[PDB]
């Protein structure tokens, strides 16, 4: 199994640098290149450049050329790639991606082969003054199917993470998008239908993970007996 | 041995007062009462404002108050100002023909108004451009903090090769400055609409642009 | 540089339709393009490789043809699981670009939410502010209008709503709309009502509850 | 009336040897030097009292210092030999004690200005001075004190007539080696036409000056 | 264009059996081999004239070196087998006159750089590069001082390069720490002008041939 | 061991300094194939004097090699710096046997005292993520090659977890030494200020270090 594991989402303050980390497992890792893959929230995707996991050869793109920045740690199998004077526009998702080996042709020729077959899950750069905020987790009670629900409410920044049953109930679990309140700071609704005989014989944990925050929160919810 | 340890970064705020520590040992700070506290103003020469584990010269406020306790000597600044923001030193006698100072404090006082980057450009001399050769000049004064981050553009595109920036420095009125020069040649300035300096500092953003001349 | 132009840039189909999108080329690659689907938050996954290459694992109902400056990708019969970004890519020349993307939704019959309501807990009216949430659950199409009622009189300014994604299974949405008060204003009143519209429901839909019940 | 004046602005290839004057005015009893080296903090070097003809050296300069004084002209020196790049510095003279009280306080009163030395295989490279011309109320003028070495050049105006929004900006350390600078002077712009506005740049090292002109560019 | 170079930098376990190669640039008429222990002075191993075929041992390395060249290549090998912790050393090649002159004046006149044979039963380590960023402290004087901080590796050695060798102005990589865990560690300094800091990127390179290990790290000001 | 080479030699500028290799009949004495290597600490060895008195090309008229007896001696006359170095004697000791002697450390007098100078590096933000933390004093460009470093807390001496190399020449001819202190995150960020404090030759050098929060 192929597996590339990025670093935690970060805040920066505009102006600052981010370092984004991608570990490599389940493949020998100083034989591929490696690609880095910009996507701003709600626009497309974008290339940044290649590193050399051999070597440490780099090629950026030209407009990322002068800021961007890839390293490489063989004994530990990670890439790192560093942006610098950052502004608002460089918030978003940066992603790992690893394409095959390049192959010569039957002449001799050089043919790249430059398709992502495996990527990270992605590292949110959140680029802002805003002080980074920890979240409030409550819970909302139910009263032939009933739905529950955990409210994370008052965090910042992007995103969190929620499970339910430590990842055992995962039908029927509706994760909503987060919203920035009035106040600047997020907030999120996790919901999950389940059998309303299965609300005395099975208990409901709900799992929040912020991870700029250092946050973890566990919620049983459990009916308000009235 | 027989040195001196003053911790590097003292800050206070306005009103407050700030003790600087300037620890020795026994046979230089602890045995004797020869110690001295200088301040200097990046810049600056040094000026006494100590001299003896307790003594004001003529001309220092009372502010600034001596003290000592065992191996440690200790200056106090009362009624803190934005003027007594500079590097703060300690001499001690080491011994006959030993004389010791410290690290230096770099007291920061608290009250700070951030301030807008003040940038002026200048293009290119006609002398210069005679010589084969061309340099942009970009002078930045008065902002707070000393903060910046400078960006070359050929019409709309960056450069980035021929830029020499100078790091930060404090000015007497407590704000910092610096200049940045793009050297280029003759052909490159007059191949390009416009060249543009953009400074950019806390989130703010200013921008200059300069264009040839010619008739 | 060389530009791609996706075409169309939405695009809503039923189940067991053919799709068909197209990316075009500023430059001739002979076949150096390469189609991901990027599903809702996770990250793209590549589908076809050299414009005509299925990669290991993907379905059969998908396939892409083209050469020079134009290509297309097909889908045979549309699934609900298909519901996805499809962006195009090329390597024949540095740097390497991306299409605009194609956002695909899926074509469903009308379907009904279910409404759900739940105050605010007892926990975060320790912290002074109250949040009244109200649920609707696995419904078709998009378009709900959610209104809250504070003692049968309308709130405005204080809600916001969240939809999620078009579900992987059934193709449907839900929403969100969290209402937030002070503790102050929130043991002012007594009744607080949800009020759903929708053009699957004959009639307004109404979800209530008393305070301290 | 108690002012210490420094002499020279010297450079000195490593190995060789520097003398560095002070010229007392007023009454002093004993004078102390203390290099600073830029952007470090100050060490001490020695003291003297001429008046006495007892001088002193820090151990770490012992074979290396020698710090003399002739009353006849009033004036300390202080020679350091066998020079290296470490001892690149700014050297000041200080004051200790008054001409009364044979007492040493070992708190410096007044302290000259600095005096640069800088130690360098490097030769000297000597300025090149352009005008830095104001386009379109206040207006700015100023002079560009392009590839030069070492360190110091000093800038007036108007031979020193000018001192009213006068701004020497630091200087920058090129990747070449070599140092540049601009000072700025703020001006009405209704005095461009009637007042006559000279730089004037003086690099000792290389005893290189040069005056020059800032106008606005014609046709 | 008289020079020998000399390959590898090999670390071996005990008992097993190790392969130094020379190569001849101009004219060499027997190469000879001299090692020397750590911080132990020379001691002589044998000497090879590949045109006529005869070599020489020390009386000490009966049975364990073995000195061979292939001229095809113009190389020359030597092989010592049955390792211990004695061998720990540095292997040096020799030239023992030019290419005519058959005569052997057993003064060596030109020497190749340095071949570390490590011989260990403990396991190679390898490096943790961490960057060693400049300061006002360092960085005022017009010039700014950067670094780089390899910890914790074994054995020796660790070769640190600046921008993949394009900066040589100014470096100085301090030598080894035997720490108290008997692993490695050093750093590498650069003197760099401070103007050039937010324009110009300062990558350090190090490779540890032991662990095969090669890391680039990226020294910036911490803000 | 099989030859006696005095190990410390010394020697002024100007002077001369004669460095013995004393062997017995069989080595040193009955055959003149001797050898005298000059090697810098760090760098390979270079011939200096072959053949008992023969100079190679490049070498400087100051060596001058000599023989008497079971001794052979190796003159320098016009004793620089940079001739502060180990030098080896080789002589034959019969067919297939070839004999190095234990070295010489030849000490150049003269020099004045050097200060060192000293740079103190605070822990990587990178190293402090890995919860370690290392204080790196870096000592170059002093002589003679005897310093001692100190650490300390605040004020108070820390005498754990520091590892001091031992000072070795440069290429400059002046010496170098590193010394690393090993901590944790938590003594870190505890303290106000560590300082590295190095003693030469009666004087003493410190630079302090504090966090940047």
């Amino acid at each position: 199994q192929v597996q590339l594991v990025q670093s935690g989402a970060e805040v920066k303050k505009p102006g600052a640098s981010v370092k984004v980390s991608c570990k490599a497992s389940g493949y020998t890792f100083t034989s591929y290149y490696m690609h880095w893959v910009r996507q701003a929230p709600g626009q497309g995707l974008e290339w940044m450049g290649i590193i050399n996991s051999s070597g440490g050869s780099t090629s950026y793109a030209q407009k990322f050329q002068g800021r961007v920045t890839m390293t490489r740690d063989t004994s530990t199998s990670t890439v790192y790639m560093e942006l610098s004077s950052l502004r608002s526009e460089d918030t978003a998702v940066y992603y790992c991606a690893r394409p095959p080996r390049n192959y010569y042709d039957r002449s001799g020729y050089y043919q790249r082969a430059e398709y992502f077959q495996h990527w990270g899950q992605g590292t949110l750069v959140t680029v802002s003054s805003a002080s980074t905020k920890g979240p409030s987790v409550f819970p909302l009670a139910p009263s032939g199917t009933a739905a529950l629900g955990c409210l994370v409410k008052d965090y910042f920044p992007e995103p969190v993470t929620v499970s339910w049953n430590s990842g055992a109930l995962t039908s029927g679990v509706h994760t909503f998008p987060a919203v920035l309140q009035s106040s600047g700071l997020y907030s999120l609704s996790s919901v999950v239908t389940v059998p309303s005989s299965s609300l005395g014989t099975q208990t409901y944990i709900c799992n929040v993970n912020h991870k700029p925050s250092n946050t973890k929160v566990d919620k049983r919810v459990e009916p308000k007996s009235c | 041995q027989s040195a001196l340890t003053q911790p590097p970064s003292a800050s206070g705020s306005p009103g407050q007062s700030v003790t600087i520590s300037c620890t020795g040992t026994s046979s230089d700070v602890g045995g004797y009462n020869y110690v001295s506290w200088y301040q200097q103003h990046p810049g600056k020469a040094p000026k006494l404002m100590i001299y003896e584990v307790n003594k004001r010269p003529s001309g220092v406020p009372d502010r600034f108050s001596g003290s000592k306790s065992g191996n440690t000597a200790s200056l106090t600044v009362s009624g803190l100002q934005a003027e007594d923001e500079a590097d703060y030193y300690c001499s001690s006698y080491a011994g006959s023909n030993n004389l010791v100072f410290g690290g230096g404090t770099k007291l920061t006082v608290l009250g700070q108004p951030k301030a807008a980057p003040s940038v002026t450009l200048f293009p290119p001399s006609s002398e210069e451009l005679q010589a084969n050769k061309a340099t942009l000049v970009c002078l930045i004064s008065d902002f707070y903090p000393g903060a910046v981050t400078v960006a070359w553009k050929a019409d709309s595109s960056p450069v980035k090769a021929g830029v020499e920036t100078t790091t930060p420095s404090k000015q007497s009125n407590n704000k910092y400055a610096a200049s940045s020069y793009l050297s280029l040649t003759p052909e490159q300035w007059k191949s390009h609409r416009s060249y543009s300096c953009q400074v950019t500092h806390e989130g703010s953003t200013v921008e200059k642009t300069v264009a040839p001349t010619e008739c | 540089d060389i530009q791609l132009t996706q075409s169309p840039s939405s695009l809503s189909a039923s189940v067991g339709d053919r799709v068909t999108i197209t990316c075009q080329a500023s430059q001739d690659i002979s076949n150096y393009l390469n189609w991901y689907q990027q599903r809702p938050g996770k990250a793209p996954k590549l589908l076809i490789y050299d414009a005509s290459n299925l990669e290991t694992g993907v379905p059969s109902r998908f396939s892409g043809s083209g050469s020079g400056t134009d290509f297309t990708f097909t889908i045979s019969s549309l699934q609900p699981e298909d519901i996805a970004t499809y962006y195009c890519q090329q390597y024949d020349n540095p740097p390497l670009t991306f299409g605009g993307g194609t956002k695909l939704e899926i074509k469903r019959t009308v379907a009904a939410p279910s409404v759900f309501i739940f105050p605010p807990s007892d926990e975060q009216l320790k912290s002074g502010t109250a949040s009244v949430v109200c649920l609707l659950n696995n419904f078709y199409p998009r378009e709900a209008k959610v209104q809250w009622k504070v003692d049968n009189a309308l709130q405005s300014g204080n809600s916001q709503e969240s939809v999620t994604e078009q579900d992987s299974k059934d193709s449907t949405y839900s929403l969100s709309s969290t209402l937030t008060l002070s503790k102050a204003d929130y043991e002012k009143h007594k009744v607080y009502a949800c009020e759903v519209t929708h053009q699957g429901l004959s009639s307004p839909v109404t979800k209530s509850f008393n305070r301290g019940e």
